């Protein structure tokens, strides 16, 4: 089953009650769904999820016929901590209606914010942050080894807003370094997290001090320095 | 305008092995890469970075079941046909979209004591944004 998400990348303003996401099934084919929302923190260098009621999706399962446009509306219960940003997932949930088969789920970021700060997608929430002075990321970066010998990066995020990173580059005119395996990308607000890198990117990096990611998180592509801890 | 919402179309847009029953001696290969495969089409300018997790089967290890009994298969799947890249248990794996093209999210998959009809198992396919 096919299905069109719009937006990708939506938030809750702080002055706003709710948003929606458009879920349209493409497909030929009838298809049943499960909405859900989970709030989303980085502790322990890793990804967590838990249930919550901050946000509240609705409908909670839906039956989507081919072609047809839902609106999940996603509200916010009560005010959220100030200049604060919260983060979540909106998990898709695709129903079933010798061989092996596939069961898909689909999962997009939703932000929320508190009074002071805001996405920067719209004029109202850039003219809020321009005001703060960490309602933006603000990276730090540094390797370390681990006892059994896998080298990892740490990224620490002390902004009240996260980064979306696509790349790390050593220059602000070089080229990305070719972060091997394992995906990145997400440091949250306010947090930390820990990609396993191969030996190529250690050194290379840590043979600079500052370094340069490609970040979505606002309007449009920007570097962003990541300072050394 | 303003700035641009970027929306994406996610797939799709299953992996028949044969049998595992009694004795093959080899590896068994099925691909999805049918019905059709799944593929993610965004619609900025710029490029979406996303992520595909695979998990363990509905037992966590990957294994079949015959359904008449207990008799289990292990298996495999993997993002290239060489099966050089194990999509690790519920460990992501990353993806772009280059604008106006589709990004295929293709699935290889891979398998003696002979066990004897039909087996199965289902595996959630995770796309993050």
């Amino acid at each position: 089953a096919t299905f069109l998400i719009w937006p990708i990348y939506p938030k809750i303003e702080a002055n706003e009650k709710a948003t929606a996401v458009w879920l349209q099934n493409t497909g030929k084919t009838d298809a049943m769904v499960q909405i859900r929302v989970f709030k989303w923190n980085q502790d322990g260098l890793k990804d967590n999820y838990s249930e919550q009621s901050e946000i509240i999706p609705s409908p909670p399962v839906a039956k989507i016929k081919a072609g047809e446009k839902h609106m999940l509306r996603l509200t916010k219960s009560v005010n959220l901590p100030d200049g604060k940003e919260q983060s979540y997932r909106l998990i898709v949930d695709e129903l079933p209606i010798s061989k092996v088969s596939f069961q898909m789920r689909y999962s997009i970021p939703l932000f929320a914010y508190g009074k002071g700060i805001g996405s920067g997608l719209t004029e109202e929430s850039q003219k809020l942050n321009a005001k703060n002075a960490l309602a933006k990321p603000v990276l730090q970066w540094s390797v370390r080894n681990n006892q059994q010998g896998q080298s990892e990066l740490y990224l620490k995020n002390n902004g009240q807003k996260f980064a979306r990173l696509s790349a790390l580059k050593t220059s602000k005119t070089g080229n990305d370094i070719s972060l091997g395996k394992a995906a990145f990308g997400y440091v949250l607000s306010n947090s930390t997290v820990k990609f396993a890198i191969d030996q190529s990117t250690a050194h290379e990096l840590a043979k600079t001090s500052k370094i340069y990611g490609v970040d979505s998180s606002g309007i449009k592509q920007e570097l962003i320095e990541i300072t050394k801890m | 305008h303003h700035h641009h919402s970027t929306g994406c179309t996610v797939g799709g847009s299953t992996l028949n092995f044969g049998k595992t029953s009694g004795t093959w001696n080899n590896v068994l290969t099925a691909e999805v890469a049918t019905g059709g495969n799944i593929s993610v089409t965004c619609d900025g300018t710029d490029p979406v970075d996303f992520t595909v997790a695979i998990d363990g089967g509905e037992r966590t290890d990957r294994t079949l079941k015959n359904t008449a009994s207990a008799d289990v298969v292990a298996y495999n799947v993997y993002r290239d046909a060489a099966r050089t890249n194990l999509y690790v248990v519920n460990q992501p794996q990353q993806f772009t979209t280059v604008s106006g093209q589709a990004t295929a999210v293709p699935i290889f998959g891979a398998i003696n004591t002979p066990k004897a009809g039909d087996y199965k198992d289902t595996l959630l396919v995770t796309v993050n944004f």
